[PDB]
């Protein structure tokens, strides 16, 4: 009994030395965790509609009543990724509870 | 198991420079998005087992 | 350009290159000659800056 | 060069610290951007070296502070900081946070949660009160 166990407990650190993809559970939340920060940072390239993504071109360019219409869009589509952002991680959240 | 940010510490110096071109997470960080460390480090989780 | 003796017909309208110079947009903007001076995705204020 | 400053390249404004860069860049570019396509180099249109923009240091503020029937004392952290950055901070200009009083220092901790000011570091362990973070805790005693 001793025996097959301590030869037991061998193949654990064989198996865990030998297989890459064995904590693909661990893994896979990292990578989700990791997927859904990297959409969020693109979500920043997006216009919604605007004549620009960068915030500082649309105030480069534009006059005080120009430019309010122009970031509006804006503070919309980025209001509505960090919405999407925070729904998908509390759905998440629960998942890992 | 290879983490993304671990949340210990980050001093401008390390991230400046040839890292703001090849890192994802000071382009995260840039942006207003940070990771906040863990409450038990993993040597107290190693402790507990 | 704004000044010269005879335009361009419509049909064969001319192009000048404008390059290597210091531009002043008040100069024309604030002028009381202009019928229309209307602008395409820059205020007309802001082209100095 | 390595100082917070209101830069505007070519008509490009923007806020940050200009280092100089090893970026190549070809002859036909002025700018470098970022995955969220904000520029984070540039080529100085004087001197035709290329300059690396990172934005003016920043992070979270966490007030830590026993109930106010307790005491009104309070420590705060400087999250995601190392020390330096709190002193540097030294309100002979503006900040997000106008209060500075903490910055005077003397009992400063650094944790990997932060810059800590305003509570004493002790040697001696005791259960968790308030959490910090990377093991550290925080608690009122005498
Ligand atoms: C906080 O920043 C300082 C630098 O401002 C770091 O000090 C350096 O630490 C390394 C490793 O010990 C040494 O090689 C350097 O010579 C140190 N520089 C100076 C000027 O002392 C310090 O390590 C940082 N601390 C943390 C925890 O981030
Ligand atoms: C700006 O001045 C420097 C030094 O005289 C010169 O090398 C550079 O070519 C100038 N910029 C332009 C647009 O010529
Ligand atoms: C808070 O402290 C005051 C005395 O300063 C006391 O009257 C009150 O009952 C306390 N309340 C609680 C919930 O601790
Ligand atoms: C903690 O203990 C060490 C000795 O083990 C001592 O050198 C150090 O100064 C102590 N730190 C504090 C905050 O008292």
């Amino acid at each position: 009994i001793a025996n097959q166990f301590n030869s037991a407990i061998g193949k654990i650190q064989d198996s865990l030395s030998s297989t890459a993809s064995a904590l693909g559970k661990l893994q896979d939340v990292v990578n989700q965790n990791a997927q859904a920060l990297n959409t969020l940072v693109k979500q920043l390239s997006s216009n919604f509609g605007a004549i620009s993504s960068v915030l500082n071109d649309i105030l480069s360019r534009l006059d005080k009543v120009e430019a309010e219409v122009q970031i509006d869009r804006l503070i919309t589509g980025r209001l509505q990724s960090l919405q999407t952002y925070v729904t998908q991680q509390l759905i998440r959240a629960a998942e890992i509870r | 198991v290879t983490l993304a940010d671990a949340g210990f510490i980050k001093q401008y110096g390390d991230c400046l420079g040839d890292i703001a071109a090849r890192d994802l997470i000071c382009a995260q960080k840039f942006n207003g998005l940070t990771v906040l460390p863990p409450l038990l480090t993993d040597e107290m989780i190693a402790q507990y087992t | 350009v704004f000044n010269a003796t005879r335009f361009a017909s419509v049909y064969a309208w001319n192009r000048k290159r404008i390059s290597n110079c210091v531009a002043d947009y008040s100069v024309l903007y604030n002028s009381a000659s202009f019928s229309t001076f209307k602008c395409y995705g820059v205020s007309p204020t802001k082209l100095n800056d | 060069k390595n100082k917070c400053v209101n830069f505007n390249f070519n008509g490009l404004t923007g806020t940050g610290v200009l280092t100089e860069s090893n970026k190549k860049f070809l002859p036909f570019q002025q700018f470098g951007r970022d995955i969220a396509d904000t520029t984070d180099a540039v080529r100085d249109p004087q001197t035709l070296e290329i300059l690396d923009i990172t934005p003016c240091s920043f992070g979270g503020v966490s007030v830590i502070t026993p109930g106010t029937n307790t005491s009104n004392q309070v420590a705060v952290l400087y999250q995601g900081v190392n020390c330096t950055e709190v002193p540097v901070a030294i309100h002979a200009d503006q900040l997000t946070p106008t209060w500075r009083v903490y910055s005077t220092g003397s009992n400063v901790f650094q944790t990997r949660a932060g810059c800590l000011i305003g509570a004493e570091h002790v040697n001696n362990s005791y259960e968790c009160d308030i959490p910090i973070g990377a093991g550290i805790c925080a608690s009122y005693q005498t």
